[PDB]
RNA sequence: UGAGUAACGCUUGGGAGUGAGAAUCUCCCAAACCGAUUGACUAAGGUUUCCUGGACCAGGGUCGUCCUUCCAGGGUUAGUCUGGACCUAAGCUGAGGCUGAAAAGCGUAGGCGAUGGACAACAGGUUAAUAUUCCUGUACUUACAGUUAGACUGAUGGAGUG
RNA sequence: GGGUAGGUGGUAAGAACCUCAGAUCCGGAGAUUUCCGAAUGGAGCAAUCCGGUAGUUGGAAACAGCUAUCAUUAAUUGAUGAAUAAAUAGUCAAUUAAAGCAAUACGUGGUGAAGUGAAACAUCUCAGUAGCCACAGGAAAAGAAAACGAAUGUGAUUCCGUGUGUAGUGGCGAGCGAAAGCGGAACAGGCCAAACUUAUCAUUAGAUAGGGGUUGUAGGGCUUGCAAUGUGGACUUGAAAACGAUAGAAGAAGCUGUUGGAAAGCAGCGCGCAAAAGGGUGAUAGCCCCGUAUUUGAAAUUGUUUUCAUACCUAGCGAGAUCCCUGAGUAGCUCGGAAAACGUUAUUUUGAGUGAAUCUGCCCAGACCAUUGGGUAAGCCUAAAUACUAAUUAGUGACCGAUA
């Protein structure tokens, strides 16, 4: 599914309000961008993660 | 235990037959009736049927048998007493044999 | 929804946030939890009332009461004549199982209550199954004969041990009283009267 | 082995027609789950003479007592036609 | 009542009992299907006694087929007529077989 | 009520017999239609409707002693026939895997899937009902073991044929 | 175990048996339990077909009986091992769990309309309803203040009444509609992270396993003393006792006459009652029968409570130092949505982006600033009152009585 692999945070369903307040259901998708990290002997394994998690990995020295 | 068993003398206290003394030949507990010899004589109109070795003859005319009677209409008959009378029974347990025994309540006669 | 492999993600980070929140190290604390909670008390500085609360706890435990029942009994005794500091003591001590424990046929008050609930207990103008009836100063409590048919008997002895506000003859199973317990027979475990004022604020 | 695969012998016009003239043919009803080899083995261990060959019949269940207040189906039968060699004739009853 | 008597018995005697009652059960069912069974209640008594015997044998962790497979005794009596018929059949078969090949061989030689 | 009205949905005569009762049932003799078919063998489907005896509640567009109706009993025999234990086409399923809010969709290796390919039995007789199946006669094929003689045996793969 | 003198289930007579060495029957505990079905050796058109492996018995072998085992995924462990040395991917084996169903009922979460109303209709309503899906449980959810809110105030959550159809919110239209406070049901608060310290990992630990700690009238750690050996739990194993549940035992009291096929009706004279509930008995029976009130009883299984011991948690008030710790892609902010009564806004939440501080700190009291005051976010668990009845036992009906 279109979801992160580190966390379980997925899409967010909501309303598409326009002028005249017409209601149409829409979906916000998370920015799943590929990322490589070093775990278990630094073994890089591409993992589709959200940019938010990408920032977290970068600050946590993990992303190297 | 049971008020009426197979063998003891019994009489009828209601119906067309009053004071009819007899011996219980068989007791059906589920439908609460009792076959007593000499009482409730019914005469089935015996037809003729021939489809078996015994049915080849099956000689049956005006055979008079026994009709079942409700146990409520039955009452135990006293024998030990010099003046026999009809009464109700208890369920005393004598410690001599530790076995339940029927005893009348208007006298002290066992069974 | 796939091969989540908690090892894969947990080790993937080794600290992170989700990792540490879940950190299987998660012990049992299954004895820490119970006991400390159990029941506490002490007195503080800013409200004073701390003393009242602790004393209330002690009194309720001494007789095995729920706070709601206590509020009911205080409401009952509150209205009558005047300074009723002699009435509510009799009310708190008029419990049937309380009388049964001071009567001496049970090792402990709650055990006596269990007996009462199990239908051991015979009264005068009535009988009894509920362990909460308010008894009158001069009332009898004839004990059953079935309980004696189960000789554990050890009790009868306690009966004589007694406390002066209870007059019960051992073995013969009978009890009544007069001159309701004075404060001496209500020892210093809970002997204060500002718990009364605590309930006056909390209960109208 | 257990010998529950020999339920009941059956005697009809066809059975008696075969059961005469040198080689005898005995028709039994057998377990519907049994195979020809099991039938031969059961006959071996309980009679003692090896069948020359075995034939099998499956009679399908059919509606019976139609129109009666409660209708009912038939029962599944597997028939086996054993044929003993020339000159041997054993009795189905009497052992 | 009956279970006590069988309980007194050993295991080996019990498996002998089961084979004898199994055989007797087959005979009763065959005789009933041929209409020569005067006593039709013996089917139930054998089956109940058979079921009872199974109960005592299953208290201990022992089966009835495997235990009899380890040791047993063979059969007898049903042998003479069987071999006479079989010997006759193979002799007839060999005569036809020999005759057929001879006919074919001399025909091909000619 | 319409109303005992419309309708009763392509096929004749007679003799003998049964029976309480016969245009309608049985037998016989004709007669009239089908005859690239109303004839015969089977696939699909139907599921006992097949044979024998009995019955005439109901069904049969009339009648009925009679029926594909009802009752009781019986009837379907395979190493070679039709299909599995052999093989694949369209297509289906499909561990991993990919995709997708969830349910799920797609899909690899494998596995199914004949309407096709490979594979050894023909003639006659027999019962009321089965017959390349039962019987007679004459054959063939594939496995396993022993034995004789000869020969070095050669596939889960390659190639040819199919 | 109870309990007897009958029994072989109903349409059901007969034939033939069983049963007083205690049958049938009732209760507790077990045995057997074909095939399909989550179906799980492989397949498949459900109740069918085709097997492998390891044993054992017959055969001269093929083979045939009789047993046990053989699905997938996830976790742990061990062995083997590619591109490519090492190492992984992968492969294999062993152990432990998961699959599914139903209670036409309750819970949570995700998704989510339309008929309709507004006398049309698009904002709105219907309605976060129906439906679809996932996960349970015997309840679930919620839960211990970065709170309400305006005071010399209350002090987890949940549910009921009121506050009230109030403040408010609405093409200010149709409509929607709380949060405080008050009265009640029940009541319970707990535990980690970090400091500090111990031991071990080529100790590059930034990791593992322990001691220490759990906060707001700030708490804890650092150093130094006094008082403590207790009280209590949402608590483990046992032992004992009590109250029950799953069969049962005992259980009072009436005759005569009349109409009548039949009395129990009617009449006369009686009797019993802790039993006058009910059913049957040839009409309408307290005293004909079975029962009911009442007194009782369990070998075996099981429920609740109590007693004793036993593990495992749990403890106060000072002094000095002025040092350290208190949950970060977090709270805020911007751009689009939503939750709350609110049609988006102080508070809550998040798809994209950015991004703090560290008790003289941070958040809140309906924009916002200052004063005052309240509270300690970014970690976890939590019984009770609450929701429902497919089922078991007892019972009731100004509920129905074969078109209901
Ligand atoms: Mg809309
Ligand atoms: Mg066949
Ligand atoms: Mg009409
Ligand atoms: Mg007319
Ligand atoms: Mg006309
Ligand atoms: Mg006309
Ligand atoms: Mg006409
Ligand atoms: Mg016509
Ligand atoms: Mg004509
Ligand atoms: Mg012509
Ligand atoms: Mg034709
Ligand atoms: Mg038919
Ligand atoms: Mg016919
Ligand atoms: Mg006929
Ligand atoms: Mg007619
Ligand atoms: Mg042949
Ligand atoms: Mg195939
Ligand atoms: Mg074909
Ligand atoms: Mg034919
Ligand atoms: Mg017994
Ligand atoms: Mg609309
Ligand atoms: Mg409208
Ligand atoms: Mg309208
Ligand atoms: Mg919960
Ligand atoms: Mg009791
Ligand atoms: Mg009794
Ligand atoms: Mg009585
Ligand atoms: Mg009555
Ligand atoms: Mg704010
Ligand atoms: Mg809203
Ligand atoms: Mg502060
Ligand atoms: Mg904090
Ligand atoms: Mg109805
Ligand atoms: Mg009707």
């Amino acid at each position: 599914a279109k979801k992160d692999q580190l966390t379980l945070r997925g899409p967010l369903y909501g309303n598409n309000r326009s002028h005249s307040k017409t209601i149409t259901r829409r979906k916000w998708n998370v920015n799943l961008q590929p990322c490589k990290v070093k775990t278990a002997d630094g073994k890089t394994t591409r993992i589709l993660v959200s940019t938010r998690t990408l920032r977290t990995l970068k600050k946590h020295n993990r992303l190297s | 235990m049971q008020r009426i068993k197979k063998g003891d003398k019994v009489v009828v206290i209601t119906g067309k037959n009053k004071g009819g003394s007899g011996i219980v030949l068989k007791i059906m507990p589920a439908r609460q009736q009792a076959i007593v010899e000499g009482l409730n004589k019914v005469t089935r109109h015996k037809k003729k049927d021939q489809t078996t070795k015994r049915a080849a003859k099956q000689s049956t005319g005006k055979v008079q048998q026994e009709a079942p009677i409700f146990l409520s209409k039955l009452a135990l008959f006293d024998q030990k007493a010099k003046q026999q009378t009809i009464g109700k029974i208890k369920y005393v347990m004598d410690p001599k044999t530790n076995k339940k025994t029927r005893v009348f309540k208007k006298s002290n006669n066992t069974l | 929804k796939y091969t989540g492999s908690i090892f894969k993600r947990s080790r993937r980070l080794g600290f992170s946030l989700l990792e540490n929140n879940k950190e299987f190290s998660k012990g049992k604390k299954r004895k820490t939890i119970p006991g400390q909670h159990g029941n506490r008390f002490r007195s503080s500085t800013m409200s004073g009332y701390a003393q009242q609360l602790q004393e209330k706890q002690r009194m309720q435990y001494m007789y095995g009461i729920t706070d709601k029942q206590f509020r009911r009994l205080f409401r009952l005794v509150l209205k009558q004549r005047g300074n009723l500091a002699v009435n509510l003591f009799r009310v708190l001590e008029s419990r049937l199982d309380n009388i049964v424990y001071r009567m001496g046929f049970a090792p402990t008050r709650r055990s006596a209550r269990q007996l009462v609930n199990h239908g051991h207990v015979l009264l005068n103008d009535r009988t009894v199954d509920t362990p909460s009836i308010i008894l009158n100063p001069g009332d009898k409590v004839r004990l059953k004969a079935k309980t004696i048919k189960i000789p554990i008997v050890k009790a009868a002895s306690e009966s004589g041990v007694v406390s002066p506000f209870v007059e019960t003859n051992n073995k013969t199973f009978e009890g009544t009283y007069v001159r309701f317990p004075e404060r001496s027979e209500l020892p210093a475990g809970i002997n204060e009267s500002y718990v009364v004022e605590w309930y006056k604020r909390l209960v109208k | 082995d257990v010998t529950n695969v020999l339920l009941k012998p059956v005697l009809t016009e066809k059975v008696y027609f075969n059961q005469m003239g040198e080689t005898k043919k005995y028709v039994f009803v057998v377990n519907p789950k049994a195979s020809k080899t099991r039938v031969k083995l059961a006959f071996e261990l309980v009679y003692g003479i090896k069948p020359l060959k075995v034939n099998t019949l499956i009679r399908k269940p059919t509606t019976i007592r139609g129109g009666s207040r409660f209708p009912g189906l038939s029962k599944l039968e597997k028939l086996a036609v054993i044929t003993l060699p020339k000159g041997i004739a054993i009795s189905v009853t009497g052992e | 009542t009956v279970a006590k008597e069988l309980r007194q018995k050993s295991s080996e005697e019990l498996v002998k009992l089961v084979i004898k009652l199994k055989g007797e059960l087959l005979e009763y069912r065959f005789k009933l299907a041929h209409g020569e069974l005067d006593k039709p209640h013996l089917i139930n008594q054998t089956r109940r006694l058979l079921a009872t015997i199974l109960t005592i044998l299953t208290e201990r962790k022992l089966n009835w087929q495997e235990e009899q497979a380890k040791y047993k005794l063979l059969t007898k009596k049903t042998n003479e007529a069987a071999v006479n018929a079989w010997k006759q059949h193979l002799e007839a078969n060999k005569a036809k077989l020999l005759k057929s090949r001879a006919k074919r061989e001399d025909a091909s030689k000619k």
